[PDB]
């Protein structure tokens, strides 16, 4: 039953994101004043299945063993990395599962550096060695605020995280940690307004686009969602699988609105702004439960 | 003066110093010590009978001996 | 084991993806035909800065201990010392473009 | 998928270092100490291993391996295969398959030791009710008992980032 | 025959994908490049049917050659065309671009650009029509409906 | 007559400069380019579904290059060359030659589609309005053969519509 | 309007509901209706243990309940 529950994981995950392509798609179109796509097909779905398609029958050309070993690195990142994330029971009890997050983006880092080097010498790897330095310039970040969130969690564990969940919101203790982080998210997805950047490019976006889903549920489990209760955990999934989806349509409507940064404006921006007030907010999380009395129960 | 110069430096300093300061003020620390010492991990050992303690109360629900009852109370 | 499993199954799920990109069209047609040294103080910033968040950051399973003045004192040493690191270089005009 | 589990993760370990100690181009001896790192982890979370192996793999695969693929891309080449290197893994695979040999068909291997190679669930503990871990109130000292010792830990990193940016140009 | 059917619905089902979406890369050299433009806008959808503007070379399906070609332009231009997937199909928009036009009579201007690549389809006017374009995105996808390609690699 | 920008102090009385300071520290002008942004989200778009609703257009667009004829008689064409005489791609091309009928016709007019750039002065040149713009907008050939008209292939254009092109001319005959 | 874009919406909201539908029914089906027990600490694997000892099914869920009293 085991190996029928990772089915049932990395199943919907083509669905998923296909499905998340058709639906950002329809999303900026309406944003805009654009139907795009209606005409093809029935609101559009066969459009994003057949159109996959035809992105696997491209007959592409082309070192071989490094282009091989970049999107197989990607692919078993955006499969491997929905393991612990606790849709009510989830599939490994990982006793700390955020530490795991983080060093599986490392590697979506290597990922990137190595098709960098496939990408055979050219005026593209030395912009791609710039996106993994604006990469690699954010797991600090999202490491130390993660940190400073859980420290209102006592252990890694992620069900004390929806234990604590129950009462309010972690969005109230820390919203603007909270804030921090959400920029963080849209920083490491490398989408707008965090950009720029050959095959198999299904397969590749493939992985950026689960990373996002990945991104987005995570960050709906560490600040919100509803009660964990026993013997029906559907109604918790539903009003969680709203949630996620309300954010990751807000998401991308973030994205639908703002011109990119410059490079050296945004490692301006990132460390001269961030950093200094993630490690402020950090020192008044440390300092917070010994002047309230509220240490979480580390069991 | 730099409250528009660099403002979330100000900010940060702001929150800073009194993350730092703050614990000098405080009716609730001697409550974070009694909290984090009073919660037992290891087996509370038994021990012989005969030092003639006017102490160490020979049953669980006796209350000769030091315990908490400022927990139920907050 | 089941994690090894997990792993095992998303590997060969993906390399068998990677092979329906590359081995699927039969289809045999017509076969035809300086660096900087700015970009390295970010590694190197960034290096110091994990090394000092792998000190920090067992941080929260120490939380159940006696001697709590000693913790505080000593964590905000730790975020001091990184904050006066960062500081050292924003006021020695380092990572600047 | 035996016993020997933990034996077998050690083998590949070796392989691994063996890979990169071949002395193949930089950007390949990374991948092979990536290769080497992931499954050291894995011995290690064999051994549970629960903290402080997946710990350090951020530290060691999340930040070292990055740093060093990133200056050998950027600083050299070796654009486009010798003997020596492919010779190299020869004798690292042979030892390697010697030691096999005399592990498997044997008692014991000793080069100045006594190991007595079986089944390595000895030694472990008889299920004792830890609770916690040993590695959860284990580097969850450091704080309440480390009064000197992240002091001076501290005090070098700094002291090694007003180097770097010396070495690199200070100011 | 059995085999035949299975030949004809998978041909069927490949062209199909195939005229799906179809997003080119936008070429685009003169005032072409601004109609292309303005049938990317909200009046005329190309994302309605799949159409995307990307200027990525590599995943592109078609090219669309809208501009007046030069003498300086043309080697750069088979030299972006030959860095594209095999199944490929050029749509030649403008009368600067299908055939010379207005700077027929010149030197360094390629006489239309059939002298370059191979076209498929031709949309003439000065601009075209975004409405005319569309037309002929319209008649290039049923150009692709007909194609009978693994029909012609069964009975080889 | 002038009006010169950017007159603002950054103001150094409290509120306006802690105004500013929240500004940056709040991200509120961005929550609020996400608000002009959903407002023209729930708007109803301008699509027209391009195959089934055409787009609008004038009565005097410019398309076909077609022929005319007369009512209950033969070409409107007389080839007197005054079109190629101002044709500016030269497109136009006229080899005349009278029937033996006495009345003075061609033998060859061929205009390059390829070469043709659709200004009209072949419409409002010639004086009987012989060769006229067509309304339609498709041609969309596959072939570069194709695309080079014969006179045959302009009467059998202009002859599978004259009540449309008719119905323009005596729409706009006058502002002409 | 937005009214066609939420049928993309609902169908990949049902994408996304499925996995942790087929994980809950997949433990409360494959474990006697039973909760997976989660365990973390060696206390609780010690206690695991000897429940599925105690049982005899070698099944730690079947909970031998209150009849070997005598
Ligand atoms: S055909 Fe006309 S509109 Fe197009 S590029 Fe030439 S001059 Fe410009
Ligand atoms: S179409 Fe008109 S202008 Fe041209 S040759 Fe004929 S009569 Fe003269
Ligand atoms: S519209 Fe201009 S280029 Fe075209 S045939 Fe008439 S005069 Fe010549």
């Amino acid at each position: 039953m085991f190996m029928i529950n990772v089915l049932t994981l990395i199943i919907p995950i083509l669905l998923a994101v296909a499905f998340l392509t058709l639906v950002e798609r329809k999303v900026l179109g309406y944003m805009q004043f654009r139907k795009g796509p209606n005409v093809v097909g029935p609101y559009g779905l066969l459009q994003p299945i057949a159109d996959a398609i035809k992105l696997f029958i491209k007959e592409p050309l082309r070192s071989i063993s490094m282009f091989i070993l970049a999107p197989i690195l990607a692919l078993t990142l955006a499969l491997t990395m929905w393991i612990p994330l606790p849709m009510p029971y989830p599939l490994i009890n990982m006793n700390l599962g955020v530490l795991f997050m983080l060093a599986m983006s490392s590697l979506a880092v290597y990922s990137i550096l190595w098709s960098g080097w496939a990408s055979n010498s050219k005026y593209a790897l030395i912009g791609a060695l710039r996106a993994v330095a604006q990469t690699i310039s954010y797991e600090v970040t999202l490491a130390i605020i993660l940190l400073s969130v859980l420290l209102m969690n006592g252990s890694f564990t992620l069900s004390t995280l929806i234990i604590t969940q129950e009462q309010v919101w972690l969005i109230f203790p820390a919203w603007p940690l909270a804030m921090m982080w959400f920029i963080s998210t849209l920083a490491e997805t490398n989408r707008a307004p965090f950009d720029l950047t050959a095959g198999p490019f299904a397969l590749f976006f493939m992985a950026e686009y689960a990373n996002i889903i990945m991104m987005n549920i995570f960050t709906t489990t560490l600040f919100l969602g509803a009660f964990h209760n026993p013997y029906m955990p559907e109604l918790y999934t539903i009003n969680f699988t709203i949630k996620s989806l309300l954010l990751s349509i807000t998401f991308l409507w973030i994205r639908a609105s703002y011109p990119r940064f410059r490079y050296d404006q945004l490692m301006h921006l990132l460390w001269k702004n961030f950093l200094p007030l993630t490690l402020a907010l950090c020192m008044w999380h440390v300092s917070l439960p010994i002047l309230l009395s509220s240490i979480p129960p580390q069991t | 003066n730099v409250w528009a110069k660099e403002p979330v430096l100000v900010a940060s300093f702001a929150i800073a110093g009194l993350a730092v300061i703050l614990p000098t003020l405080s009716p609730y620390t001697k409550y974070s010590l009694m909290i984090n010492r009073a919660t037992p991990y290891n087996y509370p050992v038994p021990l012989r009978d005969d030092g003639n303690m006017p102490d160490v109360p020979s049953h669980p629900q006796d209350p000769q001996g030091p315990s908490l009852e400022w927990l139920k109370r907050l | 084991m089941n994690l090894m499993i997990t792993l095992l199954t998303n590997f060969t799920l993906a390399t068998l993806l990677v092979t329906i990109a590359f081995w699927l069209p039969q289809l045999n047609v017509y076969s035809e035909k300086p660096f900087s040294m700015k970009f390295f103080l970010v590694a190197i910033t960034f290096l110091l800065f994990d090394l000092e968040i792998a000190l920090l950051l067992p941080l929260p399973w120490a939380s159940q201990t006696t001697n709590l003045n000693t913790m505080l004192t000593m964590a905000l040493l730790l975020i001091f010392l990184l904050a006066v690191s960062l500081a050292y270089e924003w006021t020695q005009k380092g990572l600047e473009w | 998928m035996m016993t020997y589990i933990v034996f077998i993760l050690s083998i590949i370990f070796v392989m691994g270092f063996v890979g990169f100690s071949s002395k193949p181009s930089p950007i390949y001896g990374g991948l092979g100490l990536i290769v080497s790192g992931g499954v050291g982890c894995g011995i290690v979370l064999n051994f549970g291993g629960s903290f402080l192996g997946l710990m350090v793999f951020l530290i060691y695969l999340g930040g070292m391996m990055v740093v060093f693929g990133y200056t050998t891309a950027m600083a050299t080449e070796q654009y486009p295969s010798n003997k020596v290197v492919l010779g190299t893994f020869i004798t690292g695979l042979l030892m390697e398959f010697l030691m096999v040999y005399y592990v498997l068909k044997d008692k014991e291997v000793e080069i100045v030791f006594k190991f007595n190679g079986m089944g390595d669930w000895v030694i472990y503990d008889t299920g004792d009710s830890g609770f916690f871990s040993e590695e959860a109130m284990g580097i969850a000292a450091l704080y309440s008992y480390g009064t000197w010792l992240v002091i001076v830990t501290g005090w070098s990193l700094l002291i090694g980032v007003v180097v770097i940016m010396e070495i690199t140009r200070g100011n | 025959s059995r085999g035949e059917y299975v030949v004809a619905k998978l041909d069927d089902l490949i062209n199909w994908a195939r005229r799906s979406s179809l997003w080119p890369m936008t070429f685009g050299l003169a005032c072409c490049a601004v109609e292309m433009m303005h049938m990317a806008a909200p009046r005329y959808d190309m994302d309605r049917f799949g159409v995307v503007f990307r200027a990525s070379p590599r995943q592109s399906d078609v090219m669309i050659v809208a501009g007046t070609l030069t003498n300086k332009m043309a080697p750069a231009l088979r030299k972006v065309y030959d860095q594209m997937p095999e199944p490929r199909y050029v749509v030649s928009m403008g009368s600067c671009a299908n055939g010379g036009g207005y700077y027929h009579y010149s030197y360094s201007v390629v006489r239309g650009c059939d002298r370059i690549v191979p076209v498929d389809i031709y949309v003439p006017g000065c601009p075209p029509t975004a409405e005319a374009l569309l037309y002929g995105i319209l008649q290039l996808q049923k150009k692709i409906k007909r194609e009978k390609r693994l029909r012609i690699w069964y009975r080889r | 007559t002038y009006k010169y920008v950017n007159l603002r102090e950054p103001s150094m009385d409290m509120k306006s400069v802690t105004d500013r300071a929240a500004q940056t520290l709040l991200w509120t002008e961005l929550i609020r380019g996400l608000g002009m942004t959903l407002s023209y989200l729930f708007r109803e778009p301008a699509t027209i579904n391009y195959p089934f609703e055409k787009g609008p257009l004038s009565p005097r667009f410019r398309g076909e290059h077609a022929l005319r004829r007369y009512p209950s008689g033969e070409e409107r064409c007389i080839a007197c060359k005054l079109c190629e005489a101002v044709c500016p791609a030269q497109a136009i091309t006229i080899e005349a030659e009278p029937r033996a009928d006495g009345s003075r016709r061609t033998t060859r007019y061929d205009i390059d589609m390829t070469k043709c750039i659709y200004c009209g002065f072949c419409q409002e040149a010639c004086p009987v309005d012989a060769i006229v713009e067509g309304p339609n907008f498709e041609f969309s050939t596959e072939t570069h053969e194709e695309l080079l008209y014969n006179k045959e292939k302009l009467l059998n254009n202009g002859d599978k519509w004259e009540a449309e092109i008719a119905a323009n001319i005596q729409a706009d005959y006058l502002y002409r | 309007m937005w009214f066609e874009v939420l049928p993309g919406i609902a169908v990949m909201g049902v994408c996304l509901f499925i996995p942790g539908m087929a994980t809950a029914r997949i433990h409360r089906f494959s474990n006697g209706g039973r909760e997976k027990r989660v365990a973390h600490y060696s206390y609780q694997w010690y206690l695991m243990e000897r429940d599925r000892r105690v049982s005899g099914v070698n099944r730690y869920y079947v909970s031998k309940g209150l009849e070997n009293i005598d």
